[PDB]
């Protein structure tokens, strides 16, 4: 101890600040827990900078996405609780104060999943990490235990459905793991899953409908309004037993009558074809100011195109088509 | 060579009059410090009425010779620390007395507007804020 | 193509004064003489300059199938550029006010026709016709260089000879060009009379003689004759033509009279003009109004319509002196160039001035930018060399547009009080 | 196309004024082509006369005198034909751009339009036949009587009906990508057009609908997102106000799956075709918009430098002038021959140049083509000579432009006759390799200014000072160089590392010498301070050009051909003998370096004359030197940037060898200048280097940290040399006797004494040598003696470094 306003501490400690601070910096932390190069006393300058280069050195790499933890050999209880400290602190989301961005923030990672699993498998884990951490991790165990009541309620937004189902696996691990630390779960899952490819089935072909009605906007083809209404809403922010009764051990959105959801699938299986939109629209010449409802559409002017080409079906599958229609279609 | 080749054995007073003003006026011209010797005494800031008052004088009158002899007074004259004591250059007198009684002792052709016109406010306690505020001016008629 | 190939094989390109009346310029001093092939029947053809450009555009869009061994063109392209540049520095330096040039003829041949490649003529008897041989477009590098060079020097001679001569401010770079030519003969002009009726009034050809009875002195003829004597023993001392021609030039330069005799040299000119001023009369003499100071220059700010009747109160103090003309007197339009101003700021700090007179500038505001600029500038030189001390100088401007460069700039000086008198 | 044809038939004024892209000039073209009497493509026009085109461009500056000179040349080719097989026309384009200009040209119209004549004697070949196609807006008083057409805008239904017929030509792939982007584009297009000042592209709808109509012509079909896309980011994506991607994205959320191409391979699909590696069936019919590239200050060329363009496939670049001669017309005419040549032989051009050129390539850019022999040829034209020159398939042009100059003083309908697109060094980081560009410019600080508590006579710094040509993004640049260099690799740990070292240790190449040391001063024996050292003199030479060179030849990689090195100096540049002594010990590997100053050379043609006497020559290794005093100003940069180029273009064309070819660019800089200052870093084939002196000096040792062990009493003493303790002492006796005043002062002894030291400090004589010898040994006891009175004796090489007011003395 030099009277401490030259600097003998500080460009000392920067020197050694510097030598730590050229090697990879997976390889610093694991310097930092793989050996016994603090015996006690973590206090003084030395093992504080130590600290400090560490936990840059982990916002650094954490930042990058890359797997720290997995791989990771450890003799001292302190050190690996000081780094899975700053792991967290620094994994979460910058505006780690919402919903939609915290979730992703549990899904899309791997080393909220690894810290999760070394917090699981032991108590001293739990012990050595600090309070701030501490409150960060019960923020999230609190919100997926949240996301999970949800989902199996079925009242959770659309928008998570699919981003659980995106990472199913990573979900049912860390939330496997939760519960070894503190089923239907899978079934839940499944029926949603169910549920929501049965809502995407029935949205595309509703949207196919009215795209091939405004095929020919030029027309009467636009009369609803209210089916592009229910159209106009948004499927993110919508909840899924909302519009979609969910299954416990099926009713959709818009309220289709029952009237047009076969022709839904009929010209779905017929979106792509240039033979049925051709003559689809050569059936729309002659009709024209209309107004469209379902009535009218369903009784003459949806499928004269639709009997026409199962009479034309009939004609290709046995062979006697006339040498003029072959032509014109 | 290239640059002393038009000159004679009889200019070298005042070669020696412009180089050491010149090389020191690049120095104004990068916001760097002209005088780094000289004591902070002489850098003191001039008053907004008494820079009123030298703008006038500085658009009367050439701004060579002036420039060129005060800085041979910021150069050999304020540069010693002798002039602590009143007695050689008391920072507290005007630089108008001071200029013309340099002249008396420098035997040289004088300007008489500079004896006459020049404020007598200007304390040489404030004199090389005078040469930058003689030397910018200077600057902003080269460009041009 | 082909007619390309003809003018790199043989292409006689001439720069001289334009002949006739018409305007300097490069349209007017540049033909191209394409000559007899040998053993053909053509005219030996002229081209303008206009008739080159389009070729040279016609070249440059017709590049063809063989664009792999353009030489013919690049050859041609650069010879094109190279006289250009000649052109423009003859053009310039005629305009400048030059006289040894005023009869100059070249010959830049695009390929050597017998071991010549540049010829340079003057047209004068004492200065022997230049022809050098070798690669045309370095000849022609170094004998533009040589002009320009020259250009500066003449400039600054010019410059001095305005500022020794003060009668040399009266008349533009030109007008001394028409003096010089017509004083010296058989009775000049009624338009030379008229230019100088300005200095001395109803000036007539009696005038003119008792003026020039002794404006030369004794050791110039001397002098001239020395250098007459001595010119071909320089010439021969120097083997290059751009050696030879600044020998030529710079004797020209010094004793301008011993090669072309007829016309009068500048100084002789401005003694010429001091001598017939002096016949003139008692020089007026006025003041500057209440609130104008003399030794400084006043600047008077006021409304346009106001601006014409506030210039003839600055004279309107001695109601018995001859009104003023266009000494005395300028008025700034956007067209007015840098020569009218300059005309003015010397003429107002210059010594050699017999009189007291007022010098005032009307619409200053309206100036070029780069025309006050210069005019500022010009006026600060004048001050730190030699001046009149009581130089009477007055700026009046719109007071719309202060915020120009001049008034700004001058904006040190305004005077507070603005001249005015009852109708 | 239909009134045009019927006005030009029986001689009518026409006048046509619509947006940009209405396909005004579109229907010009094929006109001309088509009618052209019995030669015709059909039986129908082959029964209407022939028609000539004079095509004038009007202008703010067009005289008068010009548009009667273009009446009075479209007249005399129909002097001596027949007047009902044969007419000429004048098309004045742009004829709203001469509308309220001082020099008001459309007063010779009105009589022009009558009898062909102003005031001279009329005659039945001077009536000649006019259309006039403008953007701008017209007076209908300044046309004589002739039927004046406006059309505006397509409200909704005609982009729908151009959309189909644009879609029109497979009849099958159309249902394939209509129906959903025939109407929507249009209501997205409309949206564009009127969310946005300072109008925007109606040429970049339709080439939009050509993109997707393409891309659907692909295996089967796609007119899916992450194609879709696209084809709409390349509508303008250099507005930075108008979310092109977002506005289509926010009104149709089933195509919201996008990758995000950046702006980056967008000019890669726009360059190298649209298909990756070959399109459906032969590449004849996708004629992509030519490329204009928004940049800040001019980076962008560098950036596609180091991107795309390796080696052989470079384009030539197109400059203005730096030289002090070549004026505008002559120099225009140079840079319209040599994008003919390109065209022709299907070479790429960058055009650096500004809106000189962008007067005459005013219909090349406007990509209407007249076909023949399976051929597309396209007019240019010089002053008035307007003449159809062919193109070759693999033409591309691109345009770099500063953003601001395209906003506010590029005419809008250039603006959209090319495709927009903003290239920053911004936008081509990725976000981890952005964050060592910020960690570079905070070491930087660090390294400039050490932080030091104990010493208080503190001189702060500029970067410019330290790593002269210091701008604001050399962090940057330094930056991409590394990555480019490293190549496409995944993000490991190391590699934010080693690129941010590597980074560090080129940025260092260009740091004076002083704050090397200055740095192992202030931070005392400092780890970083030392290894920055140990860099900057023992492994990075930087003694001499000569070490530089024989170092640089030896260590450069062999797949190269092509080599520039910029060198920044405060020394004299290279003369001659120092050339001399380089080529005594370069010899065997290279021939000569010829030795070229640039401020020398007056003309652009003389420079490549030069350079390529220079290049065309038998040798294996190479070595040029260009050599520029930076007198400072605007001046000498554009020379130098002007000269930059001339030498890789004539590299890309002597390119039949593999010879390796060294160019170096010297820059002679002072310690302190005065106006402007030095901007290197350039980036791109350019690595700033500063050697402090580029000769091998003699007088002490060439690596300066043999200094910082001994002191200056050391160097008197013998008993291979650091100093030339003789030269030394010889170079000073004229200074060291003017301090001697004999007591008496009757006495001018003092110009003998030099005269007799002068001869006295020699080693010719027995004698001299025993007087050097006792001389400098009585030196270096005094020394010795003087040395017991300092602190830190040894390190005199930092406290002459520190001393900022010294340096600034010497350079």
């Amino acid at each position: 101890q030099f009277p401490a306003e030259h600097g003998w501490k500080e460009s000392l400690l920067g020197d050694m600040e510097w030598r730590l601070t050229k090697e990879e910096p997976l390889s610093q932390i694991t310097a930092y827990c793989n050996s016994c190069w603090d015996t006690k006393g973590l206090e003084d300058s030395v093992a504080k900078t130590f600290e400090k280069c560490i936990i840059e050195a982990v916002s650094s790499a954490c930042q990058s996405q890359t797997s720290i933890l997995q791989g990771f050999s450890y003799s001292d209880l302190r050190k690996f609780g000081i780094v899975l400290s700053a792991v967290i602190t620094k994994s979460w989301p910058r505006t780690a104060d919402n919903f939609d961005d915290i979730l992703k923030h549990l899904l899309t990672l791997a080393d909220v999943k690894h810290v999760f699993r070394l917090c699981g498998t032991d108590e001293k884990i739990l012990a050595n990490v600090t309070e701030d951490a501490k409150r960060l991790i019960a923020v999230a165990d609190s919100v997926l235990t949240k996301v999970v009541g949800d989902l199996l309620s079925g009242t959770i937004l659309v928008g998570q459905l699919e981003l659980i189902i995106k990472h199913k696996n990573q979900f049912l691990d860390i939330w496997q793991l939760r519960e070894k630390s503190l089923c239907a779960v899978e079934e839940a899952l499944d029926w949603r899953r169910e549920e929501l490819l049965l809502l995407k089935k029935e949205k595309r072909c509703v949207d196919s409908l009215l795209k091939m009605c405004g095929n020919v906007k030029h027309l009467i083809q636009v009369d609803f309004g209210v089916l592009a209404v229910r159209h106009s809403q948004d499927l993110s922010s919508k909840r899924l037993n909302d519009t979609v009764t969910v299954r416990l051990s099926r009713a959709t959105h818009y309220h289709l009558s029952s009237q047009v959801q076969e022709m839904a699938g009929k010209i779905d299986l017929l979106r792509d074809s240039h033979i049925f939109q051709l003559f689809w629209r050569e059936a729309a010449e002659p009709l024209s100011r209309h107004i469209l409802e379902l009535e009218e559409v369903y009784d003459y002017l949806y499928q004269p195109s639709y009997r026409k080409f199962i009479k034309l079906h009939q004609d290709l599958k046995s062979g006697e088509v006339t040498l003029a229609e072959i032509d014109v279609i | 060579l290239k640059a002393l080749n038009r000159c004679q054995l009889k200019h070298t007073i005042a070669l020696w009059q412009f180089l050491s003003a010149h090389k020191s006026e690049q120095l104004l011209r990068l916001h760097k410090e002209p005088f780094g010797e000289i004591s902070s005494r002489y850098k003191a800031d001039l008053s907004p009425e008494n820079a009123k008052l030298l703008s006038t004088f500085l658009n009367q009158t050439g701004l060579d010779a002036f420039l060129l002899e005060l800085h041979e007074m910021i150069i050999l004259k304020l540069k010693n620390p002798q002039t602590q004591t009143e007695e050689r250059f008391r920072p507290q007198w005007s630089l108008r007395d001071t200029l013309v009684s340099y002249m008396q002792t420098k035997e040289s052709e004088i300007l008489p507007e500079m004896a006459s016109q020049f404020p007598e406010e200007i304390l040489l306690a404030s004199c090389v804020s005078v040469w930058k505020t003689a030397a910018v001016l200077k600057w902003n008629r080269e460009m041009r | 193509l082909t007619l390309a190939t003809a003018i790199n094989q043989r292409g006689i390109y001439v720069i001289q004064a334009p002949k006739g009346g018409q305007k300097i310029s490069p349209d007017t001093v540049l033909h191209l003489i394409l000559p007899e092939s040998p053993g053909s029947h053509e005219e030996s053809r002229e081209y303008s300059l206009e008739e080159v450009k389009e070729l040279l555009n016609k070249l440059m869009l017709m590049s063809g199938k063989k664009d792999r061994n353009n030489t013919e063109v690049e050859r041609f392209s650069e010879v094109f550029c190279s006289v250009q540049r000649l052109s423009q520095a003859f053009i310039d330096l005629h305009s400048a006010g030059n006289m040894l040039f005023r009869t100059w003829i070249a010959m830049a041949y695009c390929s050597p026709k017998q071991g010549v490649s540049l010829q340079m003529d003057f047209g004068l008897d004492l200065v022997t016709e230049l022809k050098e041989g070798g690669d045309v477009t370095e000849l022609l590098a170094a004998l533009c260089r040589q002009m320009e060079h020259f250009l500066d020097s003449w400039k600054r001679f010019v410059t001095q000879k305005r500022m020794e001569h003060f009668y040399l401010n009266f008349y533009t770079a030109e007008q001394l060009v028409y003096l010089s030519t017509e004083l010296r003969k058989q009775p000049p002009s009624d338009a030379a009379l008229t230019m100088l009726s300005f200095i001395k009034s109803n000036c007539t050809l009696r005038d003119v003689l008792r003026a020039s009875v002794g404006c030369g002195s004794e050791a110039a003829r001397y002098r001239m004759r020395r250098v007459m004597e001595e010119l071909p023993l320089m010439l021969l001392s120097e083997f290059s033509l751009v050696d030879k021609l600044r020998i030529i030039m710079e004797q020209s330069m010094r004793c301008l009279p011993a090669f072309l005799p007829d016309c009068l040299d500048l100084e002789t000119l401005g003694h010429c003009l001091a001598h017939l001023a002096g016949m003139g009369g008692s020089p007026v003499e006025r003041c500057l109004p209440r609130g104008l100071q003399v030794g400084q220059p006043n600047l008077v700010v006021c409304g346009h319509s106001e601006v014409l009747p506030a210039a003839l109160a600055v004279y309107m103090q001695t109601p018995s002196q001859p009104l003023p003309t266009y000494d005395e007197v300028l008025l700034c339009t956007p067209a007015t160039t840098f020569e009218e101003v300059a005309l003015l700021l010397r003429r107002c700090l210059t010594l050699g001035s017999l009189g007291h007179k007022v010098y005032s500038l009307l619409f200053a505001d309206q100036l070029s930018y780069e025309v006050a600029r210069q005019a500022e500038e010009l006026f600060h030189n004048l001050c730190t060399q030699q001046h009149r001390e009581d130089y009477q100088l007055v700026m009046v401007c719109d007071g719309d547009w202060e915020h120009c460069y001049l008034p700004s700039a001058f904006s040190q000086h305004k005077v507070f009080v603005t001249p005015q008198a009852p109708l | 196309v239909f009134m045009m044809v019927v006005c030009i038939e029986l001689k009518i004024p026409l006048f046509l004024v619509g947006k940009p892209g209405s396909s005004k000039s579109l229907a010009k073209t094929i006109v001309a082509d088509a009618m052209q009497g019995p030669a015709a493509y059909s039986d129908l026009f082959r029964s209407l006369k022939q028609v000539h085109l004079v095509s004038f461009q009007c202008s703010p500056h067009s005289t008068p005198q010009g548009i009667i000179s273009t009446f009075r040349q479209c007249a005399r080719f129909q002097q001596g034909k027949d007047l009902q097989q044969y007419v000429s026309v004048v098309v004045l384009d742009e004829v709203g751009l001469a509308e309220d200009s001082p020099k008001m040209p459309l007063k010779t119209l009105h009589p022009l339009l009558e009898d062909g004549c102003i005031e001279d004697d009329p005659a039945p070949h001077k009536k000649v036949g006019f259309v006039g196609i403008s953007n701008w807006a017209l007076d209908p008083a300044k046309m004589n009587r002739g039927i004046f057409v406006s059309r505006g805008s397509p409200n909704e239904t005609e982009l729908i009906e151009s959309a189909k017929g644009i879609c029109s030509s497979d009849i099958l792939v159309q249902d394939v990508a209509q129906g959903y982007f025939a109407s929507f584009a249009k209501a997205y297009e409309t949206v564009c057009k009127r969310q946005d000042k300072e109008f925007f592209g109606l040429r970049d709808y339709y080439s939009l609908i050509k993109m997707v109509f393409a891309a659907a012509k692909a295996s089967n079909r796609k007119p899916s997102p992450q194609d879709i896309a696209q084809a709409v980011l390349r509508n303008f994506s250099g507005k930075d106000d108008i979310q092109a991607l977002d506005i289509f994205l926010a009104n149709l959320p089933e195509a919201k799956c996008s990758e995000e191409v950046s702006p980056m391979q967008l000019i890669k699909q726009n360059i190298f075709g649209p298909s990756q590696k070959v399109p459906g069936g032969e590449q004849e019919d996708a004629e992509s918009r030519y490329l204009l590239v928004l940049t800040k200050n001019y980076v962008a060329l560098q950036i596609l430098q180091q991107t795309f363009f390796e080696g052989d496939q470079q384009p030539e670049i197109i400059f203005g002038s730096g030289f002090p001669k070549d004026q505008e017309y002559t120099q225009l005419c140079r840079n319209i021959n040599r994008v003919k040549i390109c065209m022709e032989t299907g070479k790429m051009v960058l055009l650096l140049n500004l809106q000189n050129l962008y007067e005459s390539l005013y219909d090349a850019l406007n990509q209407y083509y007249v076909h023949l022999g399976g051929q597309k040829y396209v007019d240019l034209g010089l002053g008035t000579h307007r003449v159809k020159c062919r193109v070759h398939p693999n033409f591309r042009l691109i345009v770099i432009e500063e953003k601001d100059v395209v906003y506010k003083h590029f005419p809008i309908p250039l603006i959209n006759r090319l495709e927009k697109h903003y290239l920053d060094i911004n936008t081509v980081l990725e976000k981890w390799q952005k964050s060592i560009v910020e960690e570079l410019c905070a070491w930087v600080e660090k390294f400039i200014n050490v932080k030091a508590h104990h010493f208080q006579k503190r001189h702060k710094y500029s970067p410019s000072d330290v790593f002269i040509g210091y701008h604001s993004d050399a962090c940057a640049s330094v930056v991409l160089q590394v990555i480019e260099r490293q190549g496409p690799r995944a993000l490991t740990e190391e590699l934010h590392q080693k690129v941010s070292e590597e980074a560090k240790s080129i940025l260092l190449n260009c740091a004076t010498p002083d704050a090397v040391v200055r740095l192992s001063a202030y931070s005392l024996g400092g780890f970083a301070a030392e290894w920055l050292s140990q860099e900057y003199f023992h492994r990075q030479r930087h003694n001499s050009f000569a070490d530089f060179l024989q170092a640089h030849l030896h260590t450069a990689d062999l797949e190269r051909h092509a080599i520039f090195t910029e060198i920044t100096t405060f020394s004299r540049l290279l003369t001659s003998h120092d050339c001399e002594i380089l080529e005594s010990e370069v010899t065997g590997r290279a021939p000569k370096p010829t030795l070229l100053w640039l401020q020398q050379f007056d003309t652009e043609y003389s420079f490549l004359k030069e350079v390529r006497n220079c290049l065309t020559n038998t040798a294996k290794c190479k070595i040029l030197i260009f050599q520029t005093d930076f007198e400072d100003g605007i001046r000498s940069a554009q020379l130098i940037a002007s000269a930059k180029y001339s030498v890789i273009n004539e590299i890309n064309k002597i390119r039949e060898n593999e010879d390796r070819i060294f160019v170096y660019f010297i820059t002679k800089l002072s310690r302190v200048g005065r106006g402007t200052a030095y901007v290197g870093f350039h980036g791109g084939l350019w690595q700033s280097v500063h050697i402090d002196d580029l000769r091998r000096s003699t007088l002490m040792v060439s690596d300066v940290t043999r200094l910082q062990h001994v002191t200056i009493s050391q160097l008197f003493a013998p008993g291979v040399s650091i100093l030339d303790t003789t030269r030394l002492l010889r170079s000073c006796v004229q200074s060291a006797v003017g301090m001697l005043r004999d007591q008496n002062e009757s006495c001018t002894r003092n110009m003998r004494r030099v005269v007799l030291l002068l001869g006295l400090l020699n080693e010719d004589d027995a004698c001299h040598a025993s007087f050097l010898r006792v001389s400098k040994m009585r030196l270096s006891v005094f020394l010795k003696k003087q040395e017991e009175s300092q602190f830190h004796p040894l390190e005199w090489l930092a406290r002459e470094a520190c001393n900022q007011d010294a340096l600034q003395e010497a350079g």
